[PDB]
Formats: structure tokens, C-alpha cells, sequence
DNA sequence: CAATATCCCGAGTACATGCACAGGATGTATATATCTGACACGTGCCTGGAGACTAGGGAGTAATCCCCTTGGCGGTTAAAACGCGGGGGACAGCGCGTACGTGCGTTTAAGCGGTGCTAGAGCTGTCTACGACCAATTGAGCGGCCTCGGCA
């Protein structure tokens, strides 16, 4: 039976950015685990944001402030500008 | 008559060390966390009781370093503290560098 | 400057509960940079909750959320 | 099993200090050092073998030890999850 | 003098090799599981993944107690810097 | 021995707490439900066992002086205690937000059929990276030639 992971999206990400460059099978590993690590603290913040205010969806709303809480710092501010860019352009 | 140097900083420790109660004064904290505050929303409010959890949590996080600090100084022969101490035991727990 | 009200003394008597007998002079204006610090990264969430949330006063379950968040928690105000 | 702890030989522990950019090392860190490598396998595999138990298996496999290692606030990358 | 304990550290910082012997870690994990519960299987995959955890925190360890020996205008560590690093960590 | 201090005991002191009360919203109670997954059944894998061998490492020792450790050092302030300043502390009210209620209508979940994206396939099919070896460079120490200062 199928498996599934993230590692066709990271590579297609890496040609984006260094078109020449690669990643070792063991350096792959790495990236499918990091990219669920966040994925999970996302939507587990997520989730009590909409508890706390009695809500049971989770609009972008409860997202952005998810990312605004857990991000350090600059990443803040890019990943919040970021996102309002894919948003922005789904809606159209 | 007249007590020796370290008389009353052990006699200070006993009476510090049995009360509960609050050390820092309650309007220059209740400024300071203000203006902390409107460099990151302007125009704010606070309830009453949100800055008294914030002193709470202020005295018992300055306490804890401390205890931890007087643990380096221990250790380097003196019982005086100074900076070069809270650095590292602030650089041990992660908090700073 | 409003943080100069953490006076001298104060510290002294943090520093007495915390069980050390004699003060560097240095340590004065060394420990309100820690006190300043911690400050800003629990109001940066504090303000964050509120902010999510639509009104504009912090309430005490704001900063409780807050420090829950950063390994910190208060049982008092709470839970 | 017999005594296995003394196979953290000496010099493997001088392999990790050297790592860890330190110089000199006194006679009594060897003793010291397999006593906080004890404590902690004690405190990761007992939690392993809770996820094992509950799984009704008897094989213990890497994600069981990887969830054990991510309750405790370290996290490894490298094994899935 | 006093040079090749230091051509060892810039040896070690390079290379990211496993530094416990194999076997030897192996046998130890399988002692301290019995009391837990006799007769465990062990994945192979799991022995690697507790070494890789094992060594990232001896590490670990070594670099804050490092930072001890340091403030006491020592070189050698000791273990008082060991339980110094460890009460003041919180373990 | 004198002195400042902590400890200790009884009077007198608001309200805090534990309680009784009305009443409301929800926990119960019964009947129904499918389906989670329990359980049962084999499938096929690796976890394990078990051998032979080198070579890497480990352990040991030997010599030793580095580094730690200690004493004794000389130098300057945190502490002690007081005088002395202003500032944290206790009341009067405004109205702005927060809540909360109303009716606001946006979107999701579901069930529908179609279909192309992805993730397991290869010896894919090579050839980056991996050893293996060679070659350059700098630096350091040891000989060797040569002016001059203190001594006959």
C-alpha cells in the first residue's frame, strides 16, 4: 500500500532556488521530517486559538495568528507577507 | 554599638525568604509594562488584574535567576556576585545566546 | 525613564529572597536588561492573543496564555 | 546481561569531549560521564517501551523511540515524524 | 607542547561520525530495556536512532560544561562542573 | 556584660466563608445504530543467530611538569547606618468596550463521476563523490661563514 510524503515538493522547491544542486537521499529525510514538525506546531496552535474564543472553524484568521505566535522573528513578517500573497491570489 | 558586614544580609535573607509578598512597587512596574506595550499597539487597555499576573510572573522569574546566579558564584570560590555570573548561567538555560 | 523605577532596592530585596548575601554594583543596571527582556517577549504574545481576538484591552487570561505558551505557566489567575 | 555500562571505554568518552572543545580532562569525569548516559537511556527507553506496549507488539521500532525522544523536548530528525 | 589534545578537537569538530563503538552501545540499550519489560525485539533502525540521540546530548553536555571550567579560570573539567551544568539546566 | 532584635501571648478586629435558597440547563434514560475494529486468519521478513578473520582499538605502562592548588599577597569597595525627598498610597466620577442579542447569508461537508498525479517500480544507467596517491609550501632548527667589547 501507498506511504506518501512531502519529498517531490522539496526537491521542486530546491530547483527554484539552485537549478544546478541536489540533495543525498539521507539529507532528504531531513527536509520530510522538518516540513511535518511545522506543519504539526501550525495546526496544533491553531486549533487551541479557535478553542479559547469558541469558535469551531479555522478561517486564515486563526492561521495568521498561529504563524505570528510561533515564528521568531523577521520569518514573522516575510511568512505573514507571504501568505497574503497566495490567499490574495486564490480569491481572484 | 554597631553589627559586623554580613550581620544584616543574613538577617534580611531569613525575612525575605519567609513573606510572600510583592518587592517591586506596583505604579513604576504598572508604567513600565505600558511602555513596553504601546511600542507594539498603540492605544491599548489593560484589565487590573492582567498586570498583576505579569508581576507575578516577573518577581518569580528574577527570584529563579538569582537562586541559579548565587549557584555560579558559589561554585568560582566567591560569594559575591557580578554580571560575568548571570551570563552564564543565562548562556546554560539557553536563554541568550 | 520609566525603567529606572526598578529600583536599586527592589533588586536588592529579589536578590535576598533568592538567598545571595552581597551585590556587585554592576549587577543593578545588568539585571533590568533581563527584567526588560522578558517583559517584551511575553507582551509580544499577550498582544498577540488580543489582537487575534478583535477587542483592545489585554485581560489577565491574555498574559496567562502567554506564559502558558513559553514554558511558564501561573496557576492563580487561571488555569 | 553482565555489567555492559563499562563498554563506554575511556577513550570513547575522550571522542565526545573532544567534540565538545574541551582540553583537559580529570580522572573522575569517565565515572561521572557513564552515570548520565545511564540516566538518560533509563528515561528515554522506558517511555519507548510505553509506546511499544501499547501497540501490543513486541518489537521495538524507530518511530516508537523517535515519539519517546519528542515528548521530552528533544526532537531527532533523521528516522520519520 | 600541550598541542596535539588540541589537533584532536579539530579533528572531531570535522568529521560527523558515530564515536561509540557500535556493539558495545547496542548490548548496553538491551540490558537497560530488560527491567522495563524481558524479551524485547529490537528494529535496527531503533539502536541507530537512540546512538544518534545518545551522542547529540553527551555533546551537548560537554559543551556547557565547558563554559564551567571556564569561570573558575580552570582548563580541566570536572565534576563539579558536570553537576554544576546539570542543577543549573534543570535535570 | 549590654544592647538590638526575634519570639510569643492576649485584645480587639471586618469580612469570608461556609451555608441555605431558588431555579435552570443538562445529565440521565431508552431505543436505535452501524460500524470500528476485534479477532481471527495466514504472509513473508528481519530480527536474530552463529563463524572466521583481521586490524583497530583498547589497555597498559613510564616518565614528568603542567596545571592545579595553596599561601600569602596588597587594594578597594558593598555593607552599615544615618540622615533626608519625594513618591507610592487612598478617594470622587465618564464613558468607552465588552458583552450579548438579532438577524445577519458564506461557506463546508457530502455525495456525485471522472482522471491524472504520485509514488513504487528499474539495474534504470552511470559518475559525483570517494578514497588513493602524489606534489608544494611554509616554518623551524642546525650548521656555518663573518665585527666588535671586555681582558693581558
Amino acid at each position: 500500500s501507498r506511504k506518501e510524503s512531502y519529498s517531490i515538493y522539496v526537491y521542486k522547491v530546491l530547483k527554484q532556488v539552485h537549478p544546478d544542486t541536489g540533495i543525498s537521499s539521507k539529507a532528504m529525510g531531513i527536509m520530510n521530517s522538518f516540513v511535518n514538525d511545522i506543519f504539526e506546531r501550525i495546526a496544533g496552535e491553531a486549533s487551541r486559538l479557535a478553542h479559547y474564543n469558541k469558535r469551531s472553524t479555522i478561517t486564515s484568521r486563526e492561521i495568521q495568528t498561529a504563524v505570528r505566535l510561533l515564528l521568531p522573528g523577521e520569518l514573522a513578517k516575510h511568512a505573514v507577507s507571504e501568505g497574503t500573497k497566495a490567499v490574495t491570489k486564490y480569491t481572484s | 554599638h554597631r553589627y559586623r558586614p554580613g550581620t544584616v544580609a543574613l538577617r534580611e535573607i531569613r525575612r525575605y525568604q519567609k513573606s510572600t509578598e510583592l518587592l517591586i512597587r506596583k505604579l513604576p512596574f504598572q508604567r513600565l509594562v505600558r511602555e513596553i506595550a504601546q511600542d507594539f499597539k498603540t492605544d491599548l487597555r489593560f484589565q487590573s488584574s492582567a498586570v498583576m499576573a505579569l508581576q507575578e510572573a516577573c518577581e518569580a522569574y528574577l527570584v529563579g535567576l538569582f537562586e541559579d546566579t548565587n549557584l555560579c558564584a558559589i561554585h568560582a570560590k566567591r560569594v559575591t556576585i557580578m554580571p560575568k555570573d548571570i551570563q552564564l548561567a543565562r548562556r546554560i538555560r539557553g536563554e541568550r545566546a | 525613564d520609566n525603567i529606572q523605577g526598578i529600583t536599586k532596592p527592589a533588586i536588592r530585596r529579589l536578590a535576598r529572597r533568592g538567598g545571595v548575601k552581597r551585590i556587585s554594583g554592576l549587577i543593578y543596571e545588568e539585571t533590568r536588561g533581563v527584567l526588560k527582556v522578558f517583559l517584551e517577549n511575553v507582551i509580544r504574545d499577550a498582544v498577540t492573543y488580543t489582537e487575534h481576538a478583535k477587542r483592545k484591552t489585554v485581560t489577565a487570561m491574555d498574559v496567562v496564555y502567554a506564559l502558558k505558551r513559553q514554558g511558564r505557566t501561573l496557576y492563580g489567575f487561571g488555569g
